[PDB]
């Protein structure tokens, strides 16, 4: 279970991505019971969890290359 | 059903073009062409005669031309929704990758999949049409291996042939230590181009490809 | 590597008495005549280490080499490179030693084929010389795959010999 | 049948499914002789599957020339008795391709 | 592919050797043979006298060849070169 | 029986796989015939063999064309005798393409 | 049984699965021969298709010909003797792929 | 996992007699792909003795390593072997004992290096061997017609592509390989 | 590994070429010896006179050999891969 | 027959494909002749075997050359039995290629 | 025809397609004589191949030379007989490309 | 009016340098000027007698020469209109790649022209000019190495015949078991120097590509 | 094909890049209709096409590299 595990994950993050942009739609028009904090809060978190996504993906691609770019 | 945003989007698709033209290529359309190409070569009785640059630019031309159909088939079904935004890239992928699973399903043998999904302890499939990503590929990998190195036997035994004789014949009036290679060579050569090796050879393989 | 080394010699010798000497004429291309006999005992040779031990043998020393040198300012030892670059030596001593039974036996069989020039002048060696000693020649071989099993094991252990005493005596040597 | 027991050093590769076809014409002949009403038949069979570049299947044919016994004409039944006489001793035939015809002219398929 | 089908494919190409081969080979064959019968009858030789002879018959017998040793090769490897798509299966 | 009396020189592979067919053919005839009341049994086979990494059926047919003893006629389940008959001494080959003729034209399948 | 005594120089691999199933069938129809109310058996057998995960695998099947003795007749339980007989006989043939038939048509499986 | 495949398939290559005649990036996917296949069901069970209690933070680290490492070295030590494991012992001045019990890092992972190497090499001298044989019957067969000068190379090579591919030797060779990693 | 299995895997590699090139060798000698009876009784020869023909004897014994020849390949290695899990252990 | 007749040493490639058309030729007339109303039949096929550079193979042709009978006149339904005898005696040749004439010229097709 | 019967051992590559073509002219204009009003006919035929990707392709064209029988004048549809005899009997030879003349010059077509 | 903007337009020339040289010139022009050097180099009967660098540096030179009326046209016709900014790489990128497109149109084959475009299924072509590169550059390729070979065998029959010849006459004498290729190298090379092989074939094969 | 879509591509990136650039123009010569909000993110999606461009850009020619380079 490698595709599936990442697939989760990116579901995961992209699901994160998700809430925070229609929390600050939901409160940019308007809506009332929604915090500047919380959605400041909520988009770095998920800013950072991109950024975390990101490092792994360059890791794993990096070792890929190296491990299959020598002569056997 | 729901879609990626559009930031994991340009980074799944960036990350798929590093191995889509590497691996996708080198393990999926034209492995048995360059082993081909590499066997005649050696045949010809001058190994590095032909630009290695130049074999494989005309492999890949070749191999362009041979898979155009099934390309322009998932080029359609894929962008075409994708590009007036009909489907998500999560389906678009499955539905994309169908057609190519298809024509590689169509070439494979039946042996080299039963023993892999022996090994993988996979569930027997009553219906064909269920193979995974996972056990689909190193059948028509092991599958394109075995049939390239037959065809380039076939394409050797005349070569063979004709310094067997020429050495026999030399031999026979009576030059022992006269290197046949050395006076084969031309021969081998006239016969190739007088037979249109070449063009012959790609268009042989490329219908034994389409069927 | 010696003991391949007079491994490789032996079985390329072997060939040479046949079929396999034709590059005696000037360098040839290809040798014609390498993979024939020789590769047979060229990797033979390494499967009778792994019996014993692969590297394990040999990380012994290696070990063993530290405590009797251990890393300083003392200059390396002479009159130490002569001897074993004279070991080999070894290489075509052992090498005719395995090749006693078939250099002899097939020279018998080159005599006694000369032999009968007086009978028939016209014997034509080129025509059937050649297929006479391939047959036996390749029967030699399979019979005596025995007698080289504990043949590869001198080797072995006599370059170990030399190998201990050189690296335990040269820090005493100084 | 003629063609299996002709032996020849010569092994061409094209004269060997030509010689067999051949073979297969008169076998099939023969049992549509042996039929009743029918006097003497006459089959050709039309196998061509080469292609170049595509999946065409080139389907194959037949042409039966039945010649009836003196007053006689085969039913609307026994018609398809000798078009899947041909039609299933002959690999890939379907029945739509065979065609059956008395000795004045008279196309009964 | 069956191991009958290589016996085949070996049987048909070494069948063009002996073919392309025999004119060449039998006219030196014989040209050695119409010397040794001409060489009774006082049957002093020097050593051979007979290699020159074969010289010039087989590289006649090449010339009256000439095209048709050529034209089994073109039309071999033509039907093998064809038939690539069919020895896969 | 005559594919093993059938040995020759002849290194073609294709008529390894036709001679043994033309066997089975005479075989099966042969039993049909020794059945009661079918005086004469003639079936032809129609296998397809060439199937390599590739989903193709290639399904196998055939055709007998008995021809019963004077005064008789194959009941409704005397059929399915002379079909799986064949059918079963046949590999791969399906009751449905059996095809059953009599001397009087009359596809009894 | 007399094929296992013949060698040949040949590599017949094909003529060596067949050279033996024509065994088999002689071999399995002498014991049925020496069952009391056969008088004389005539089996083949279908051995096919091997292959893999396919919709079908189908498996092989036989037919028996059994020709009772005169004046005889093979009981219900006297059915599955003749049948698993050969089912067993033969390797991966279930005793729903053995088809019986007398020599007066009348298929018994 | 499978330092052995690849040293495997390298020897398959040089025994065919063409350097580079598959190219270097198949030959490391179908080694990788294997790999995986082989080691599912280990990777499964680390898998879930790791994740597991990690997704849900019921553990720490400090016991997860150990317990995700545990299997991993159950697995190896049947790879591995008894001489080279004393050697090693030995070397190291560690417990002997009559009873195998938590093999250290130090000793393990040399061990089962050494061995993998030697078991390559085992299987790659039987890979070579059909072929040296082919070359030495074409070989001697050149010769004794009077061929001596002729190279046997441009000869040999297509009889052992076409023995390769003719007696399967892609299938049952990982069949064989992935049988006796299993046992 | 004890050196038995060494050493017997060095037999049935020479017993294998022992036995494939015996029929081509024996074939090579016989026709040679008849040609060197021929190399007598009135002698003349050219050196030895005797190619042509044994190229073209060992030419035929191909087609005699045929496929045993190359089936004796095809067993032997399916047994040495048969025992790769098992030559190890 | 005259393939059968012409069978010699000498192998022309195209003289192979060429003898043959010429015996297809001289089969399919004398089977026109065995027609009734037909005297005498005389066929050319035109089988262009080159594929280069074609987008379309363009298909075969025929030219049957019937000499009717003395008083005698080919029916309008027995000129598709003139036609389909040819156009399916002969491989991809569709009836709209196949050319009919009498010996009064009359071009009938 | 009897140059194709003909057997030389050289083989020249061109004038093996001329030493054909010049068989076809000679045959087509034996049917021709073979016709009724014509005496003697005279074909001469004009196949080029090298034609691929080019606005002007071309095609092939013939020139029939028929001497009518004395008193005699082929009508309005004893021309198109002639024409589609040779149109038909050649490769790729549309009916537009046939030149027919009599012996008085008087070109038909 | 439309174009591309400065960005963009030193993008695609960057990225067009790296093709270039490598490719643009390894398949375009002296890849059988190569083979031929190969060629005989092996036929010299001596394995790099004449360095590789040195070979390499002879044929940049020697192509360049041949493409310099190729070279005046399309600098004239694209760098002029281009260096002045007259014209936008759009279609000046066109307008250059079109006198090479015709060099490569006259040095084809026909046949090997017509079975790329029926492998590519596309024949709707009026005129021999309105071929695309995609088809028209594998056909050039084909035909380059063909008529590569079949100057090869030309240069490699003369030493052929030497060789041949000179073994006849040592080992007429009695001399045949001595291997006369020591013997015929002096001979060939005293024979190539005489005849400056190096300039007649240098002035040969230009006279080839001018046809 | 492959030409027509980099064709496609790059003359979509002019077109963005050249209508920021004529927006921003006509906002710095002082015409009413532009509002600086509108300017500034066009040029910045220009250049994140244009840094999308010279990534496919890179990682193309890395692939033709890896896949020339090869030792046949």
């Amino acid at each position: 279970s490698f595709a599936g595990q990442l697939h989760a994950a990116l579901d995961r993050i992209s699901d994160r991505q998700a809430a925070a942009r229609v929390q600050a739609e939901k409160f940019t028009l308007g809506e009332p019971g929604i915090a500047l904090n919380d959605v400041m809060a909520d988009m770095q978190k998920a800013s950072v969890s991109m950024q975390m996504g990101i490092q792994v993906r360059n890791k794993l691609v990096a070792a890929y290359q190296e491990v299959m770019s020598m002569q056997v | 059903g729901q879609s990626w945003s559009l930031s994991v989007q340009t980074l799944v698709f960036i990350t798929s073009l590093t191995f889509l033209p590497a691996i996708l290529l080198m393990m999926t359309s034209f492995t048995r062409i360059i082993i081909v190409f590499g066997l005649l070569r050696n045949a010809l009785g001058t190994p590095s005669a032909p630009p290695n640059q130049v074999l494989l630019g005309l492999a890949l031309f070749l191999t362009f031309f041979i898979m155009s159909p099934v390309i322009d088939k998932i080029y359609v079904d894929a962008y075409q929704p994708f590009s007036e935004q009909k489907i998500s890239m999560q389906e678009a992928l499955d539905k994309g990758a169908q057609p190519l699973r298809a024509f590689m399903l169509r070439q494979t043998r039946e042996a080299d999949l039963a023993l892999f999904a022996r090994l993988a302890n996979s569930g027997p499939l009553q219906g064909p049409e269920a193979v995974p990503m996972r056990i689909l590929l190193p059948a028509y990998v092991t599958s394109e291996l075995k049939t390239a190195f037959q065809i380039g036997f076939t394409i050797f035994i005349p070569f063979l042939i004709i310094d067997l004789v020429i050495a026999s014949v030399l031999m026979a009036l009576g030059m022992m230590m006269v290197p046949p290679a050395t006076i084969a060579l031309p021969f081998k050569l006239m016969l190739f181009v007088l037979v249109d090796g070449w063009q012959l050879l790609m268009g042989s393989l490329a219908q034994s490809f389409y069927s | 590597q010696f003991a391949f080394a007079a491994v490789r010699t032996a079985g390329e010798f072997i060939g040479l008495q046949m079929g396999l000497s034709f590059a005696t004429f000037v360098d040839p291309g290809s040798h014609l005549n390498m993979p024939v006999l020789a590769r047979i005992m060229d990797m033979l040779a390494m499967l009778l280490f792994l019996t014993f031990n692969g590297h394990l043998w040999l990380i012994s020393l290696l070990v063993d080499t530290f405590h009797t040198l251990p890393i300083g300012s003392n200059p390396v030892n002479s009159n130490a490179f002569m001897a074993l670059a004279r070991a080999g030596g070894l290489i075509f001593l052992n090498g005719l030693m395995l090749a006693l039974p078939v250099i002899t036996l097939l020279l018998t069989l080159n005599l006694a084929l000369g032999l009968l020039n007086r009978m028939a002048p016209q014997l034509s060696i080129f025509v059937i010389g050649f297929p006479l000693t391939l047959t036996v020649g390749i029967m030699l071989m399979a019979a005596l795959m025995p007698l080289i099993a504990p043949f590869c094991e001198h080797l072995f252990s006599e370059i170990f010999n030399l190998l201990a005493d050189i690296v335990s005596e040269m820090p005493i040597n100084n | 049948f003629e063609l299996l027991d002709q032996e020849k050093f010569g092994i061409s590769q094209f004269s060997e499914q030509v010689n067999y076809q051949r073979a297969l014409e008169g076998e099939l002949a023969r049992t549509i002789e042996t039929l009743g009403p029918v006097k003497s038949a006459r089959v050709h069979l039309a196998m061509p599957k080469p292609s170049l570049f595509v999946r065409e299947q080139k389907s194959p044919s037949a042409s039966v020339t039945v010649t009836l016994e003196p007053g006689r004409a085969l039913d609307e039944g026994q018609i398809s008795a000798v078009v899947h006489l041909v039609s299933s001793a002959v690999a890939g035939l379907p029945p739509g391709n065979v065609t059956l015809v008395d000795q004045s002219g008279h196309l009964l398929t | 592919m069956t191991p009958e089908s290589v016996m085949m494919m070996g049987t048909e190409a070494m069948k063009v050797a002996l073919a392309l081969a025999a004119p060449l080979l039998l006219v030196a064959l014989i040209t050695g043979l119409i010397i040794s019968i001409l060489q009774a009858a006082t049957q002093i030789n020097e050593m051979t006298l007979s290699f020159i002879p074969k010289i010039v018959a087989v590289f006649i017998a090449i010339i009256v060849a000439g095209p048709w040793m050529l034209n089994l090769l073109l039309d071999y490897v033509r039907t093998l070169f064809s038939n690539l798509p069919y020895i896969i299966g």
